């Protein structure tokens, strides 16, 4: 119950699961310039409104 | 912007719980809107109405998390008469985590979110108390 | 980063066009020649941090 | 102390310039000579350490560890040449190179005067160990074990690095002598609490602490015999040495920051001793034994008394020798029958009597029979814990029973009963294995004769 | 082929006693084996073990145990002869310690 | 005939030579830490009529 | 015989420790002083360090400019 | 492509970079960027195929957009202060636009999407050039305008770069994409210390360039672009795989290898200011890069994968073209930590 | 941030100012120089290994040139590093001397009059 299941569940298995999920989320892009150029536009507006407005 | 952060922060910890909850709700809504914008840009929803649905879902989830966190943090701080105590922020973070778990309808997400958000909120309160800087200004 | 090749060789590759008050053709002056001249002589040789104040 | 460091760096090209069939002889002879040379560090003072230079120093706590490392290298060499006979010459030289580099890193780690240099060497020890485990291990789990061995360490050590440099930007020095003399109390703030955690967690995960120990069974089971020897006998003592060193700057926070770790250490010592009672793998039993003994050492270091430090030092030395002997004894049977299950080869006392005597002596020493140094360390730690709190004598006492049980259990499972009928490939014990057992066991009783050599600086 | 890959079979283990009834377990070559045994036994038992134990047993007293015993004997004799207490609760002379002026 | 003997067993002097080199380097390190030689309050001493330094 | 053949007296180790301690203490004090000096120099900009470039005054043309008022 | 034409194009790329590096006029820096892009576009399409054309088109679009933002920032700075010299960037909006344009040119997150695609679409030599030489000019400009940077935006982009590099590289079986994600993470590391010390930025860039050059030369020597084709090299030349494994360990930042020196130093620098949380998070995140380097080392050097029969023929031939700078690059990539203080020569 | 690029009197691309000639040159037996030579020897060995030549005995002229080049560059590298650190200490001491109010020397207090709290370990 403790050594083979829960101590494994909390520290290493959770870390591996989270890293795998985030890797799948990040690397799964279709390679279409339309989508991430739209994202570039969003990023530029966010940068001018969040950081630039506060000087 | 920092206007929402200041509007949340200028209120004392254990005073005016409704205003603190409102400010937290505003911050959560802004975060959800930004997340929805990026998600729609990178993962097109194939339909305008489905895009509005996804934006509303994300925004409501984030706003609910923020409102619950703010309300419970303020209520605990004022009930215990113990401001500047990280335990109130821990309780608020776990309440927000349980809200997220209920929103996604998953016990594992709820428990993990409660634990991690409680630790993160306690750490944020500790940093506010001790003066920890996330983006340090260059000094040397 | 910045390799001051011009300073080492004394070449003046692009410094003739950096400022408004620098030896224009036919000695035509800029609208703010005196102001920029005064600012430049004020801030010379003391560093950017000091010159900002 | 370059008179010890340079001969190892000379062991390197001597191994790489040796004739194809003379590598083992040269390596063993010169490693034994280096151990004889390192024997001179036991002549310590009563007040301060041996400050050889601005970089290296020797203390009454690090000299026994250095002697144990230099003595363990030849034993690994003898224990490795059996299962590496079919290997090519270049890969054999690479294996010996890994062993020599590990010894060099450990020697420099145990004598560094600087905490960042100590961190660099104590982290450099990972690469040869990881390469050995993941390249010369036998089963397919080894790869996973390597990962478990790596990140578990690094996640504990990377915060420490940050803390270390932070300290150097506050006090101006990380030299151990200046740190000791210019020591100042730690206040009670959240920043100090997290600095304490950053300074402690690396050595607590290298012990390993109960709950953070999951890497150890994998690493000590899938490793080759030399890898298991060095992992159990020396590499676990890095955490103890580092905690004994770093605790000088953590007072008086430890006074109340030790409670969760003390609770974990005691209850997990009981838990791992109980786990040893139901183990189908013979190597895993020894690994969990190591976990229990290191939990005792953690308690001794955490309660911060002179008797506790003396007992902890004695226990580290005794555990290193005993666990290395137990791993070699298990590896003999594994090489005979190619299986790690404890109930596979039974009744081996009938077939191998002298091996049964070696097993009996190793098991008697494991359960801390008087007047062995195992008992001396355990009893000193128990007396210190009793002074700390009278109720501890319950838990400690519990452990004392359970250990004995599982210890004799192993013996009764492997040596007594009746031999398995279908196993007919059990050849007589070679002179090499008997010599390995004797060279493990004789120093133990010889140190029992003169126990003040392993009692540390608090003596 | 109903197979997955071309591979050698797993070979049987070699018994060192077959070609060398007195094999010492060190090497397949009898001469290198015998000399490995000889060097191990000579440099492990004869040189390091016995001579190292003799060297450790006769290490000079750098811990100053005998010196401390003699110093304690001197001090005990003096303090008992002149009637002073055998030990003092203060290890430092109060004359060189300056307490803070005000305790209120 | 010693040619083959040497070319086979010349690897046996690397470790002893390293030992002597390490001793020499330890002495060289010792010679750079003499700023307080015969200057400590506990061991400050008058020189003998012949000797030049209290320790090397 | 062992002490005469293999070891020295305690004064050698004593004074070597003295020298090592002096060197390390001086290094620590120098490190702290350098950190303070860096902080002050970056804050004020009145030292040799953190000197950022400014327009050279030698580029200005001090000539009549076809207009009396520049 | 003609060898003379290829040499001219390569020299024009380097000339654009040098023009960026030696100029004091914003117009000349912009011209250097334009010339570098113009000469770089054909180099990516040296081997003509649809993937190379797609990579060139994506690179051209990204860099042209970045250069237009660059010129607009220059013009705004001129409007609010009639200065052309590269200096403290007297206007904040212009500085935000400059930071965004230079981040887009470098591939910093969230303008990182083009880097893996362009690296995967071109040959190994072109990828080497793109991932090593093309980082000098924007980083030089950033170093020159470092005193006026907004630390919040720069540090946010650096942290995002490290996180995204680790997470994206976790999912790759193609070696070029792995290199691109490693590059993104290392650019994050380089730009995290830029507001505090540019000498640390230069040191990190030099060590990264050395390690990347060694890695790419080892990948060209053993003609592998996927993990499985690299798993065959042990049966043809094991020394190359062993050197590759040690180089991967150095890239993972393990002591006592030289790849440990940059991060270490950066951490120390970031601890001289207060900045405690960010380096801890940064090391925690670099553990991901170390993880997938370790996975590559498992696949190529520490275990033996099955081979093919035709490999026997390859046993009978030697490598014809020989890279003269590979051994020095490997040695500098690995055994350089003891010479750490020599970094004082950088400032 | 850049500490020493804008330091007055700095020649752009010198790599070794004349003031550096006022410092003692590194000894030719310097351990850092020996390590640089070791790096050159390792580079030669790796070159031999990659080309599939006898690693230790293949090319002696190439190995000797490797060692010579590494030592030759390391000598000047060490000279420049020592010059840079001497410059740093020079500027530090000058700044401390020119700002006495920012670096006061307060009265020394002995341990007999400093009240240090005692924390029992029990
Ligand atoms: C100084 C430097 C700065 C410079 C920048 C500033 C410049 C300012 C000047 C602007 C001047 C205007 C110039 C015109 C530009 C030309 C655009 C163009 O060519 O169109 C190409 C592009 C594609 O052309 P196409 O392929 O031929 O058409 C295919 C279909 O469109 C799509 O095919 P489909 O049906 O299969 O796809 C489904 C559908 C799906 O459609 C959707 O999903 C949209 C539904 C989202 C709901 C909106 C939120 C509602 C509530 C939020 C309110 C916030 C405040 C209140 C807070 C809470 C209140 C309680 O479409 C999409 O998926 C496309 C996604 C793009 C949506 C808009 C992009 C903006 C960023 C994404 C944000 C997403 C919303 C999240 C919330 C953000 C904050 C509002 O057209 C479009 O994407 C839609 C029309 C765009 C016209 C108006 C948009 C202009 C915006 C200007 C800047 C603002
Ligand atoms: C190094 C040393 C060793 C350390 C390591 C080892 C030890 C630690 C690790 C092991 C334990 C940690 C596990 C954490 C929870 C795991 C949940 C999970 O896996 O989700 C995935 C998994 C996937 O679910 P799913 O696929 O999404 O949905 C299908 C369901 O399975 C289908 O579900 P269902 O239809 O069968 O029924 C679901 C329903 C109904 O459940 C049932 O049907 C059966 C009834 C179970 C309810 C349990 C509570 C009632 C009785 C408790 C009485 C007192 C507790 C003991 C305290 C002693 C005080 C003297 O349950 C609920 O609705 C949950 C709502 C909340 C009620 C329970 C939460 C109580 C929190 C404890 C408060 C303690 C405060 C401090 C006390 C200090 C004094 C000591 O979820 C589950 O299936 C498990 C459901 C039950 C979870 C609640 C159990 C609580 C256990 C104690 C928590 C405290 C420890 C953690 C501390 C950190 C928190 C800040
Ligand atoms: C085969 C092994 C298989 C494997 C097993 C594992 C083995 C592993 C081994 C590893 C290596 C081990 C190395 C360890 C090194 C340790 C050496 C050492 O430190 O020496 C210390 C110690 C020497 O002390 P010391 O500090 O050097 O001397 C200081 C004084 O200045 C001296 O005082 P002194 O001025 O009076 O001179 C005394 C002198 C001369 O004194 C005398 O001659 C007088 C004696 C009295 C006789 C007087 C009457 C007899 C004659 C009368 C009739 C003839 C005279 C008249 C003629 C007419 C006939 C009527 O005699 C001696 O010096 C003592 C003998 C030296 C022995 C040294 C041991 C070296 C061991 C290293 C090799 C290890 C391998 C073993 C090989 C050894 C050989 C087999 O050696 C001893 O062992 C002494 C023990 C004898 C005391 C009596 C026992 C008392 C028992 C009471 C307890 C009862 C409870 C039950 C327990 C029973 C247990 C016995
Ligand atoms: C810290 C303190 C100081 C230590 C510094 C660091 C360590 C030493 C420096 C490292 C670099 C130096 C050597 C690099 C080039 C060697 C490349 C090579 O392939 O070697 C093979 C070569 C044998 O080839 P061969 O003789 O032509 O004929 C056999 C066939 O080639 C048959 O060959 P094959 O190709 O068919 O065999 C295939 C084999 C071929 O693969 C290999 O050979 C592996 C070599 C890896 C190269 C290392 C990468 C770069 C260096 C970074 C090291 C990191 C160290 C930091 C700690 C982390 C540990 C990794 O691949 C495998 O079997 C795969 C097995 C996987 C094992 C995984 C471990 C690999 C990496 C471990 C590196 C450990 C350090 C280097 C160990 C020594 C290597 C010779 O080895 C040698 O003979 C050279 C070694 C001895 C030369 C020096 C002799 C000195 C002269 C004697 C007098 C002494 C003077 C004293 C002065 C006082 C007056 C008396
Ligand atoms: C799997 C095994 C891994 C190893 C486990 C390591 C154990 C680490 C545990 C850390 C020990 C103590 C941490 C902090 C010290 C006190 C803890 C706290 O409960 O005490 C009170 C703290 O009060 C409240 O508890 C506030 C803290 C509540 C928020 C903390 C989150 C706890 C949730 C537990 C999650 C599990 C953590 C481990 C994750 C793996 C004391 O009151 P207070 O005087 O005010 O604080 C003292 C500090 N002052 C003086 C500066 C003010
Ligand atoms: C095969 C069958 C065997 C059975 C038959 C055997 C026959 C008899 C042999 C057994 C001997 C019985 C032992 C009886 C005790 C006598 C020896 C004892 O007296 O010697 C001690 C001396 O013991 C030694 O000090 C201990 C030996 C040191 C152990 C080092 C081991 C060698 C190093 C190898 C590597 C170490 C690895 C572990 C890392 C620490 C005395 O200690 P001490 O009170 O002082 O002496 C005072 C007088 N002095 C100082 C002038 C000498
Ligand atoms: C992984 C190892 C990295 C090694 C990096 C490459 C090493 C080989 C390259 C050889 C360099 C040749 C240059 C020598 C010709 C003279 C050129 C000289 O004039 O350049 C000076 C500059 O000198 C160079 O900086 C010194 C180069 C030395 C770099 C090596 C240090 C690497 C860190 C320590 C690791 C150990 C390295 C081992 C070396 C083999 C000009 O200074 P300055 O114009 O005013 O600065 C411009 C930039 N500023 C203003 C923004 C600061
Ligand atoms: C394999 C699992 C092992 C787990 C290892 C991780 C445990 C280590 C605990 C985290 C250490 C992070 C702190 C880094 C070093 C601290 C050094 C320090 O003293 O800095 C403090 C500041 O301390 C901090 O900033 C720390 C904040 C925490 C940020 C990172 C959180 C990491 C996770 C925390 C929870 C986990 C801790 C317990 C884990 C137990 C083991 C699982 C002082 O800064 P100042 O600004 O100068 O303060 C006075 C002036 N204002």
């Amino acid at each position: 119950l403790l050594d083979l299941i829960w101590l494994e569940t909390i520290l290493p298995k959770t870390t591996s699961f989270i890293q795998m999920k985030m890797s799948i989320m990040v690397s799964n892009q279709k390679g279409l310039i339309k989508l991430y150029f739209l994202s570039f536009l969003i990023t530029i507006m966010i940068s001018m409104t969040l950081f630039n407005y506060h000087e | 912007a920092k206007t929402l952060l200041h509007k949340y922060s200028d209120i004392p910890e254990g005073t005016e719980c409704h205003r603190k909850a409102y400010a937290s709700t505003s911050i959560g809504g802004a975060t959800g809107l930004i997340v929805s914008a990026y998600s729609i840009a990178l993962k097109p929803p194939a339909s305008f109405l489905e895009g509005v649905a996804r934006t509303g879902r994300y925004t409501f989830t984030s706003a609910a998390i923020g409102a619950i966190f703010g309300l419970t943090s303020c209520i605990s701080a004022q009930v215990r008469e113990k401001p500047d105590d990280p335990l109130n922020y821990f309780i608020g973070g776990c309440a927000g985590g349980l809200t997220l778990g209920a929103r996604t309808r998953s016990y594992g997400i709820g428990a993990a979110a409660c634990a991690y958000m409680g630790l993160t909120a306690a750490l944020v309160k500790m940093g506010q108390l001790e003066g920890w800087q996330v983006f340090a200004e260059p000094k040397v | 980063p910045f390799f001051d090749v011009q300073k080492r060789l004394g070449l003046d590759l692009d410094r003739w066009m950096t400022i408004q008050s620098a030896e224009q053709p036919h000695k035509i002056p800029g609208r703010c020649h005196a102001f920029e001249k005064e600012w430049i002589e004020c801030a010379h040789g003391i560093g950017g941090i000091r010159a900002e104040k | 102390m370059l008179k010890i460091i340079i001969p190892t760096t000379m062991l390197l090209p001597m191994t790489w310039m040796s004739k194809h069939n003379m590598i083992w002889i040269n390596a063993t002879v010169h490693s034994l000579l280096i151990s004889l040379i390192s024997l001179s560090l036991l002549n310590q003072l009563g007040e301060n350490s041996l400050n050889f230079s601005l970089t290296f120093f020797s203390d009454s706590l690090s000299a026994p560890l250095l002697v144990l490392t230099t003595w363990l290298l030849p034993l690994m060499l003898m224990a490795s040449q059996s299962h590496l006979s079919k290997e090519t010459t270049t890969r054999k030289k690479l294996y010996i190179t890994m062993l020599i580099l590990l010894q060099l890193f450990l020697i420099m780690t145990f004598t560094a005067t600087e905490l960042i240099l100590f961190y660099i060497l104590f982290e450099a020890t990972l690469v040869p160990t990881l390469i050995i485990i993941t390249r010369w291990g036998n089963q397919t789990e080894r790869l996973n074990a390597g990962l478990y061995f790596l990140f578990y360490t690094l996640a504990g050590s990377l915060p420490l690095l940050v803390a270390l440099v932070y300290i150097q930007n506050t006090t101006g020095s990380l030299n151990f002598l200046i740190i000791h003399y210019w020591s100042h109390p730690l206040s009670n703030s959240w920043s100090n609490i997290f600095m304490w955690l950053a300074c402690i967690m690396a050595f607590m995960v290298k012990m390993p602490l109960y709950g953070l120990h999951l890497w150890l069974p994998k690493a000590h089971v899938e490793a080759p015999i030399a890898g298991s020897m060095v992992l159990a006998a020396v590499l676990l003592k890095l955490g103890g040495y580092g905690m004994m060193r770093i605790t000088t700057i953590l007072n008086p926070l430890t006074n109340y920051m030790a409670y969760p770790f003390l609770m974990l250490s005691m209850w997990g010592m009981i838990m791992t001793s109980s786990i040893c009672l139901r183990q189908t793998d013979l190597k895993s039993l020894i690994a969990y034994s190591s976990v229990s003994h290191m939990a005792l050492v953690i308690v001794a270091i955490m309660i911060q008394t002179p008797w506790s430090f003396m007992g902890a030092t004695a226990l580290m030395i005794a555990h290193g020798l005993t666990s290395s002997m137990l791993f070699c004894l298990a590896n003999t049977n594994y090489e005979r029958v190619h299986s790690r299950t404890m109930i596979l080869a039974r009744g081996l006392q009938t077939l191998l009597p002298l091996m049964a005597t070696w097993w009996l002596v190793a098991s008697l020493t494991n359960l801390a029979l008087p007047p062995s140094i195992n008992l001396i360390g355990e009893l000193f730690i128990i007396t210190a814990s009793f002074s700390w709190s009278n109720i501890t004598i319950i838990l400690m006492g519990m452990n004392m029973m359970i250990t004995a049980l599982y210890s004799l259990y192993m013996l009764i499972t492997t040596q007594r009963g009746k031999y398995t009928h279908h196993i007919n490939n059990i050849k007589p014990s070679f002179t090499r294995e008997n010599a390995l057992m004797a060279l493990h066991i004789l120093p133990l009783l010889l140190l029992t004769l003169n126990p003040k050599m392993i009692l540390g600086p608090l003596y | 082929p109903t197979i997955r890959l071309q591979e050698d079979p797993d070979p049987e283990d070699e018994n060192l006693y077959e070609k060398n009834p007195d094999s010492h377990g060190y090497d397949k070559d009898p001469i290198v084996d015998l000399w490995n045994m000889r060097v191990v036994f000579f440099f492990g038992f004869s040189i390091v073990l016995v001579l190292g134990s003799t060297f450790v047993a006769y290490l000079p007293d750098y811990r100053m145990q005998e010196w401390a015993r003699r110093e304690a004997e001197r001090l005990v004799k003096y303090r008992e002869a002149n009637g002073l207490p055998l030990m003092e609760s203060n290890c430092f002379d109060p004359n060189k310690i300056q307490l803070p002026e005000d305790e209120d | 005939n010693v040619l083959q003997i040497v070319r086979d067993h010349w690897v046996h002097i690397l470790v002893p030579v390293g030992f002597v080199f390490g001793c020499y380097l330890d002495r060289r390190s010792d010679e750079k830490l003499t700023a307080f030689r015969n200057k400590s309050l506990l061991f400050k001493r008058e020189l003998r009529p012949n000797e030049e330094v209290t320790w090397k | 015989w062992i002490a005469r053949t293999f070891y020295d007296g305690p004064e050698k180790n004593y004074e070597k420790t003295m020298a090592i301690l002096q060197i390390e203490a001086e290094k620590a004090e120098l490190r702290l002083k350098e950190l303070e000096v860096r902080r002050l120099m970056r804050a004020r900009g009145d030292g040799p360090w953190y000197q950022y470039p400014t327009i050279d005054k030698a580029l200005i043309d001090h000539s009549p400019k076809t207009t009396p008022d520049n | 492509m003609n060898p003379i034409i290829y040499t001219t194009l390569i020299m024009t790329v380097m000339s654009g970079t040098m023009l960026v590096m030696i100029s004091s006029h914003w117009l000349l820096i912009w011209i250097g960027f334009e010339m570098n892009l113009l000469a770089m576009i054909p180099v990516l399409m040296k081997n003509f195929n649809p993937r190379a054309t797609e990579a060139a088109t994506k690179y051209f679009l990204t860099q042209a957009t970045a250069s237009m933002m660059l010129m607009m920032a220059i013009i705004i700075n001129l409007l609010y202060s009639g200065q052309w010299t590269i200096t403290k960037m007297f206007n904040p909006v212009a500085m935000t636009m400059m930071t965004m344009a230079l981040a887009m040119k470098l591939g910093l997150s969230p303008f990182h999407f083009w880097v893996p695609e362009v690296t995967q679409g071109i040959s190994l030599q072109a990828g080497l050039l793109l991932l090593t030489w093309q980082k000098l000019a924007p980083l030089s400009v950033l170093c020159q305008i470092s005193q006026s940077i907004n630390p919040n935006l720069m540090l946010t982009m650096a942290m995002l770069s490290i996180l995204i590099g680790g997470w994206g590289g976790l999912n790759q079986t193609q070696l070029r994409k792995i290199m691109a994600y490693s590059s993104i993470a290392h650019m994050g590391w380089m730009t995290a210390v830029l507001p505090y010390n540019t000498t640390m930025t230069i040191l990190n860039l030099l060590i990264y360039i050395t390690m990347t050059l060694a890695m790419f030369m080892l990948l060209i020597h053993s003609s592998a672009t996927t993990t499985l084709s690299l798993s065959h090299t042990w049966n043809k030349m094991p020394v190359i795989t062993s050197l590759m494994m040690v180089t991967l360990l150095s890239m993972g930042g393990l002591p006592p290898l030289s790849g440990f020196m940059p991060k270490w130093m950066i951490i120390q620098e970031m601890t001289k200011n207060e900045s405690i949380i960010m380096p801890t998070l940064m090391a925690m995140t670099a553990l991901l890069n170390l993880y997938f380097y370790m996975r590559l080392a498992y696949s190529s050097s520490l275990t033996m994968f099955p081979s093919t029969n035709n490999m026997k023929m390859k046993w009978q031939f030697e490598h014809t073209k020989q890279m003269k700078l590979l051994p020095t690059m490997i040695v500098l990539s690995t055994l350089v930590l003891p010479m750490t203080p020599a970094l004082s020569s950088l400032n | 941030m850049t500490m020493m690029s804008g330091r007055p009197g700095r020649v752009p691309l010198q790599f070794l100012p004349n003031e550096a000639r006022s410092l003692p040159p590194p000894k030719l037996t310097d351990p850092r120089l020996v390590y640089m030579g070791f790096l050159g020897y390792c580079s030669g060995l790796i070159d031999n290994a990659i080309r599939r030549r006898p690693v230790v005995s293949a090319g002696l002229h190439r190995q000797l040139l490797y060692v010579t080049s590494f030592v030759f560059f390391g000598y000047y590298l060490l000279k420049r590093q020592d010059y840079m650190y001497a410059l740093r200490d020079h500027d530090m001491f000058a700044y401390v001397k020119s700002h006495p109010e920012d670096f006061p020397e307060k009265d020394k207090k002995t341990y007999g009059e400093i009240l240090e709290e005692f924390h029992p370990v029990r």
